[PDB]
């Protein structure tokens, strides 16, 4: 497991950084007491570098017992192209990563008709992972597919989609009946709480940031990355404030990017 | 008679919601091209 491999190249440095401690205190030795103008400061100075270096060895003595104490338990062209694969997929991955935050795309110009089947393809693959969220697809009306996400027994959000990209959320509370008197969704509603109204005014933020131009399984696999950190609400405090209720609410606003609980008044 | 008003029902109501459909991809189009239009 990777916790192994951490271990033991923490371990290494530990070995290498007691070698060089140990040869750093002789070597500070060898040259003796420095000159440093009045007698007194060459006294301190020396006092305190060898004392310094003799702290610095016990430290990775110390360090080194730690992780004692933590640790657990034509062949080369396969391994050569194992670790090219490896070296070539890091690289790869940070140098998507500083491109794409910096584009110099302006316009799209130079010089979102879908099967249903693959909106049902995709949100299923969204609902296979997270495993206490369940989606349910349904089609009252024609091609845009209306989903209720259930989460935990905290939230039933009621998402419209349009052509396989999220248009309208409601969140309303557990308990709360999302069902007209047909059973059939209830697509405009709101929820009777302050709660539950100030989260579906986030998620409309949400659905208007999280906006890829094209493709747009990441930004409904995003929406669900974010709304799955509502499952810690009524538990996690304000990261500004400290407190829970600010004017009798929770901190309802879930950072995007850094799944953060906020009083949205804590901005 | 009952299920036979029913049937005409819900033919109309299928064609009038694909029809609702095709209209709304197409003012999507029209929406783009006028609102980007320089003029
Ligand atoms: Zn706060």
């Amino acid at each position: 497991v990777s916790v192994n491999l951490e271990a033991f190249s923490q371990a290494i440095s530990a070995i290498q950084a007691l070698r060089s401690s140990v040869s750093r205190v002789f070597d500070c030795l060898k040259d003796g007491m420095r000159n440093k103008e009045t007698l007194e400061g060459r006294e301190k100075a020396f006092i305190a570098h060898f004392q310094d270096n003799l702290h610095s060895v016990n430290r990775d003595l110390n360090e080194l017992e730690r992780l004692s104490n933590l640790v657990g338990k034509l062949y080369s062209q396969l391994l050569q192209a194992y670790k090219w694969s490896n070296k070539l997929q890091y690289h790869a991955g940070l140098a998507s990563g500083l491109l794409n935050q910096q584009s110099l795309k302006r316009s799209a110009n130079q010089m979102l008709v879908l099967p249903p089947q693959y909106v049902d393809d995709v949100i299923s693959r969204i609902d296979r992972m997270f495993p206490e969220m369940s989606i349910h697809l349904s089609r009252p009306n024609g091609t845009s597919a209306m989903l209720l996400v259930t989460l935990g027994k905290v939230l039933k959000v009621i998402v419209v989609m349009r052509s396989l990209f999220i248009d309208r959320t409601i969140v309303k509370g557990y308990n709360e009946n999302v069902y007209t008197e047909d059973g059939k969704l209830d697509i405009w509603s709101k929820s009777n709480y302050q709660v539950f109204q100030k989260v579906t005014d986030h998620a409309t933020t949400a659905l208007l940031h999280y906006q890829l131009p094209q493709m747009p399984d990441v930004v409904v696999r995003s929406f669900m990355t974010w709304l799955r950190s509502y499952i810690k609400l009524f538990q996690a405090p304000c990261q500004r404030c400290g407190k829970f209720l600010q004017d009798g609410l929770p901190p309802t606003w879930r950072d995007f990017r850094t799944l953060e609980a906020f009083h949205d008044t804590c901005r | 008679r009952n299920q036979q008003l029913r049937t005409l029902q819900e033919e109309c109501d299928r064609k009038l919601i694909t029809l609702r459909d095709e209209i709304s991809i197409d003012l999507y189009e029209l929406e783009e091209e006028y609102y980007s239009s320089s003029s």
